[PDB]
């Protein structure tokens, strides 16, 4: 705190306006969103741990073997067809 | 079996063997009762002040050192795991 | 918003999850979605002290590096906590 | 034989350091990369407290009789990950990284 | 310097004061202290004792009790009483 | 650059002769006296490696002669304490890095 | 820091020499001797020398006291932390 | 009034918590005590890791 006072160069932002509103959705918004998103994934991870341990290094002479792991769908969206798929070049 | 594991050790004990034996039990009882280090210091002082009256000063932690003026035959320095319970009465 | 208040609803509805409980920085209950109240009251008081004590552990070793996510694992249950400065999210998931 | 496991643990992808503790608090064996005896005495005081506190709290303050903690995974800023287990009397604290930090550590070595 | 325990009180064994004036004195302080406490309202119990000495014995008694003090005083032959009780030490001397 | 460039191992190395006060129950003028004596005291008997006993031998004797007879002073990396003290007799100031100095008069 | 004293000394008829030598001696006596009994031996011995005998003084950090004295010879002052009391009788 | 005797003592706790019989500074004392614990420990470190 004394070093920031010594060297006032790029003063710490994130001003404490917050969300407030007393009741009916107080904050529940951007640092906390990250914690909610991380929690969701880590809850899933523990239930799919058996499939995730397989996905990484199950390691599956002129024979091949294909293993389906996960299916991503939605019950509202069962009418439509998948058509085109693509992967992000960065991630 | 945790009371057998901790096995509290007494480097410097300028006190009678009977009063020393009492400190060992209180020292063990303090740690297994308390949730944080600040609570350990508070529990020891308050327990001794009740048993033997006057002005105790209790300090406990990982890494510290201690030059102090105390009532002769009222100073013990015991370490347990990585916690040094240091209590001393002054006039 | 649907996005925080929906994701929180989604992880509760998710199978093998006892309940999600939001703790305020001052050890207070904002939302508590467990079955029995004793457990929710007990979790509201006990766990945020463990997270503050566990924050001081990671902090001593490197006082730049702060706690982002803590997961304990018990015999029967798991206990997962995502601490932030404003609020802390806590969950109890039974091990598969 | 009991040294080969320390060699086997550095071999696992991400693993920086390890530190083992007695029931006492003395460190039995540590890595050379993590500081020897200086940090090993420091890192024992924190985890032995953190464990005994959490061990205690789950049996009392959660009001769940017979439910001892098995693992603790402190995930942090950067990519540190402090895993605490317990086999019998002895305990230990491994430190792993992630792909981003492993890649950073390999670049630093290069 | 060598103290001694007589009538439930810790007095300087060579009793400077006469052993009648001393016995009646200590007993009155113990029966005063059973009523008023030293910790709370400690000025009152001294003034009670001072007046009591002037009634039963010769006048102009000085009364001085504390948890910690040190005094050198001139007194009359066999008119000096210095006794500890629990922790508090009571001095008084006739003039 | 500035705060972002500065890491803990750089901050500690950059500056050793910094001073930082946490609590201060003691009077304004009596702090100025003690602060100068403890800083000069520790650095003297810091030696090759910091003798924590040696530091508090010097501070104990200095603060006995300077003020009152029963003055108690403890320094450490980290610790918890509760300590009954007289009014305006206590200063808690930690030195840079990993040094916590509690001084009081009992 | 000597917030509340009790000064019952003559003051009038150039007897301030006998009040000022209470504050003056106390300061010199306390710092040097550093022993409660030995203070009460020094201050008494001085005040007897100058203003004739039958002075009684009692020095303590914490004490209660009710006493008979000679009107305009009794002073009660705090020298630093310590609490010195001296007075004539007879 | 009897002034209670005022001992002055200076002790460091920078060292970790060992036994009594063992010296924390001395390297020999520590080195043997570690070798006494590993005599049992072999199964624990395999099963732990």
């Amino acid at each position: 705190a004394e070093i920031m006072k010594d060297h006032q160069i790029e003063n710490k932002k994130k001003k404490e306006v917050d969300q407030d509103k007393k009741q009916d959705q107080s904050m529940y918004s951007t640092s906390f969103k990250r914690c909610c998103k991380i929690m969701e994934r880590m809850v899933v991870q523990n239930d799919q741990e058996d499939k995730y341990h397989d996905y990484r290094y199950y390691w599956s002479k002129n024979e091949g073997h294909l293993l389906p792991i996960w299916r991503f769908s939605n019950e509202k969206q069962r009418k439509k067809n998948v058509t085109s798929i693509c992967w992000n070049p960065l991630y | 079996s945790h009371l057998d594991k901790v096995q509290p050790v007494i480097k410097n004990s300028d006190m009678s063997v009977e009063m020393q034996k009492e400190v060992e039990e209180v020292a063990k009882k303090a740690i297994d009762y308390c949730n944080t280090d600040k609570e350990i210091a508070t529990f020891i002082k308050d327990d001794f002040r009740s048993r033997y009256h006057g002005t105790w000063h209790c300090i406990v932690g990982r890494n510290f050192g201690s030059f102090v003026t105390f009532e002769r035959s009222y100073y013990i320095y015991l370490y347990v795991g990585q916690l040094a319970i240091l209590l001393f009465k002054t006039g | 918003m649907s996005e925080v208040e929906d994701t929180l609803n989604r992880i509760k509805t998710h199978k093998t999850v006892l309940g999600y409980l939001i703790v305020n920085s001052e050890g207070g209950v904002v939302r508590g979605a467990f079955k029995d109240e004793e457990e929710s009251k007990n979790i509201a008081n006990s766990i945020p002290l463990l997270t503050k004590k566990a924050r001081s552990v990671v902090r001593d070793l490197d006082p730049t590096n702060d706690l982002v996510f803590l997961r304990i694992q018990t015999k029967l249950n798991e206990i997962m906590v995502a601490p932030d400065d404003e609020f802390s999210l806590i969950v109890i998931q039974t091990k598969g | 034989n009991a040294d080969d496991q320390l060699k086997q643990l550095s071999a696992l992808e991400g693993a920086n350091g390890y530190v083992i503790f007695n029931e006492s608090g003395i460190p039995l064996k540590r890595h050379e990369k993590s500081i020897s005896h200086e940090k090993a005495v420091h890192i024992a005081a924190l985890v032995s407290d953190l464990w005994n506190v959490s061990k205690k709290v789950i049996q009392r303050d959660l009001k769940t009789p017979e439910n001892d903690i098995e693992v603790i995974r402190l995930r942090t800023k950067h990519s540190y990950e402090y895993i605490i287990t317990q086999s019998g009397d002895f305990t230990m604290l491994a430190i792993q990284l992630c792909g981003k930090a492993i890649e950073e550590a390999k670049k630093a070595a290069a | 310097q060598q103290y001694k325990t007589f009538m439930g009180a810790r007095v300087l064994w060579p009793p400077e004061a006469a052993d009648d004036i001393l016995e009646g004195a200590i007993r009155e302080t113990q029966d005063a202290l059973k009523k008023f406490e030293i910790a709370r309202e400690g000025q009152k119990i001294a003034e009670h004792l001072k007046k009591y000495m002037d009634d039963h014995f010769d006048p102009y008694w000085h009364v001085f009790f504390g948890k910690n003090f040190g005094c050198q005083a001139v007194h009359n032959k066999n008119r000096f009483i210095y006794f500890y009780i629990e922790k508090t030490a009571f001095l008084m001397y006739q003039t | 650059k500035a705060v972002t460039d500065m890491d803990i191992n750089e901050l500690r190395k950059l500056m050793i002769g910094k001073a930082i006060i946490n609590s201060s129950d003691m009077q304004g003028d009596l702090l100025q006296e003690a602060q100068d004596v403890i800083q000069s005291g520790i650095e003297n008997n810091s030696a090759p490696v910091l003798n924590i006993e040696a530091a508090c031998k010097y501070i104990k004797e200095n603060l006995d002669k300077k003020f009152g007879p029963t003055w108690q002073c403890i320094i450490g990396e980290g610790y918890a304490y509760d300590v009954t003290v007289q009014n305006n007799t206590l200063l808690f100031m930690f030195y840079n890095g990993n040094l916590a100095v509690l001084i009081f008069k009992s | 820091h000597a917030n509340e004293q009790i000064i019952d000394m003559p003051e009038n008829s150039e007897m301030k020499s006998m009040k000022n030598d209470a504050f003056s001696q106390a300061k010199f006596a306390v710092e040097n001797y550093k022993f409660e009994n030995k203070i009460s031996s020094h201050i008494k011995k001085f005040f007897d020398e100058k203003y004739g005998p039958n002075w009684h003084c009692v020095v303590g950090k914490h004490f209660n006291a009710y006493v008979s004295y000679d009107s305009k010879n009794f002073i009660f002052f705090y020298e630093g932390q310590l609490a010195i009391l001296l007075y004539r009788k007879g | 009034t009897e002034r209670v005797k005022t001992g002055d003592r200076g002790m460091s706790h920078k060292e970790g918590g060992w036994p009594g019989n063992v010296d924390p500074n001395e390297a020999q004392e520590t080195g043997r005590f570690k070798k006494r614990i590993e005599k049992s420990f072999p199964q624990a470190v395999k099963d732990l890791k």
